């Protein structure tokens, strides 16, 4: 993706639905095209 | 514990539309951010909202 | 079906469609011909990663495809008409040649000299178009399959290789190409017999008129043609007719052996030299 | 562009759409410049 | 051929001052485009002007 859109704009907290759990779903590919950070992102500043 | 009942559904289809707004990001680059025009509030609001 | 409209089925980018916008007007082939395809089946990609993968299979394959040119690229959808016999096309060069222009175009599998990303490897699919060659560099490089065939005959195993390489690189209008390191397979065999026949029969019609004429050229002339060729009566001429057309039987046939499909024939070339105005699939 | 097209076995011109473009370069200036911290003490503590 | 000469001078900068909305844009695809709703109005009017 372009991720910094969906890193500053505004979120779509939404009705979700998960299978497992997300990081072993995003670990399974459940979801399609995923990111994951467990850290304080600094990548969404520098642009 | 089948019952055979009227069920409310929609009779047209949806509509995504592009704005004025939104097909500048066509011409720009292929690709469209559905709300564009509803996020440019968003920079002269706060941060994410 | 002439217009071919064609799902792409696959995960594409905006950097994909942005190359084939600018490749309007290229040679695509689909194997089925409808209205409605699926890009597994549009594209040439998909039958030159075999596993065997020599030019004598995919050469003898894709003159059951159907070529189409491309059309109204935009997002997802490919406008693919089916030329019809005899219309003016333009095309778009897919291999570097400038198809010097009045002359007939044909078919090549694929360059070869490696494997091309036809466009881009997307989700591990390129999407690869064939050469449209100007049928010069398509009888050439189709000889040499078949000189090099006739050479592993009476060959061991190193004089192949050492005589190989003198003839693989291919030096063309613009284009030096690589034969496919010769892999001797029946379809060649088939027809390098019918080929050895018919190079029989010439030495059986050749009534030494056909025959001594070099050889009684040389004592009065000294021409370039004449000199290379040196290393390199009867009162019946009714039946040296027929002698000789018989001889063109075979020659307008061992041609045809190493010749290809005519195909798109140059109306005009632009001084871009990469599109091309053709009629006559 | 412009074009010209003239006579009979003269050749002519298709058409030559020109989109052209022209880029920048990042050249970001930076001087230093030093200040003695007795001189930001006698800001700081202001003796008697 | 020389004068000294009094000449006017800007005394101040410019400012390429990005419209929100521009960098809602350049946050959705990395491509700011001067004058984004102008264009914009170019598409619900005649394109070419």
């Amino acid at each position: 993706e372009n991720w910094t859109a969906t890193e500053l704009l505004p979120k779509l907290d939404v009705p979700i639905d998960l299978l497992t759990h997300i990081k072993l779903s995003v670990g399974e590919e459940m979801f399609n095209n995923f990111r994951l950070y467990y850290g304080d992102d600094p990548e969404r500043y520098n642009l | 514990s089948i019952r055979r009942t009227g069920v409310k559904t929609p009779a047209s289809y949806g509509k995504f539309v592009l704005s004025k707004e939104n097909a500048v990001t066509a011409i720009a680059h292929h690709a469209i951010m559905a709300d564009f025009s509803q996020h440019a509030d968003r920079i002269q609001q706060s941060s994410q909202k | 079906e002439t217009t071919v409209l064609v799902t792409f089925e696959q995960r594409l980018t905006t950097g994909d469609v942005g190359k084939l916008s600018r490749l309007i007007g290229a040679v695509i082939p689909i194997p089925y011909r409808h209205h409605l395809l699926g890009s597994s089946q549009v594209g040439l990609d998909a039958v030159v990663k075999d596993k065997t993968r020599d030019y004598s299979r995919m050469r003898a394959r894709m003159r059951e495809m159907t070529l189409t040119i491309m059309r109204r690229v935009e997002g997802n959808q490919m406008i693919l008409g089916v030329p019809t016999h005899g219309q003016c096309y333009t095309i778009r060069n897919t291999g570097p040649v400038s198809w010097e222009k009045g002359d007939v175009l044909t078919t090549l599998p694929p360059v070869f000299s490696g494997e091309v990303t036809g466009l881009v490897s997307v989700s591990d699919w390129d999407l690869v178009l064939p050469w449209i060659v100007p049928m010069a560099l398509a009888t050439e490089i189709n000889q040499r399959m078949m000189m090099l065939a006739l050479l592993s005959l009476d060959r061991s195993h190193e004089e192949v290789r050492a005589a190989t390489a003198q003839l693989r690189v291919v030096r063309y209008r613009d284009a030096t190409l690589t034969l496919p390191e010769i892999t001797i397979d029946d379809t060649v065999l088939i027809d390098m017999r019918n080929v050895c026949i018919s190079l029989s029969m010439i030495a059986n019609l050749s009534s030494e008129v056909t025959l001594a004429y070099v050889r009684k050229l040389a004592l009065e002339d000294s021409n370039m043609l004449l000199m290379k060729c040196q290393e390199i009566y009867n009162i019946t001429p009714t039946e040296e007719l027929n002698k000789l057309t018989a001889l063109f039987v075979m020659i307008r046939q061992i041609t045809d052996v190493i010749s290809e499909q005519p195909a798109f024939l140059v109306c005009d070339v632009s001084p871009d030299d990469k599109s091309a105005l053709c009629i006559y699939k | 562009v412009p074009r010209v097209a003239t006579g009979a076995g003269i050749p002519t011109s298709r058409q030559t759409t020109v989109m052209v473009s022209k880029y920048s370069e990042k050249s970001p200036i930076t001087i230093p410049f030093e200040i003695s911290a007795a001189c930001l003490t006698h800001l700081k503590e202001t003796f008697e």
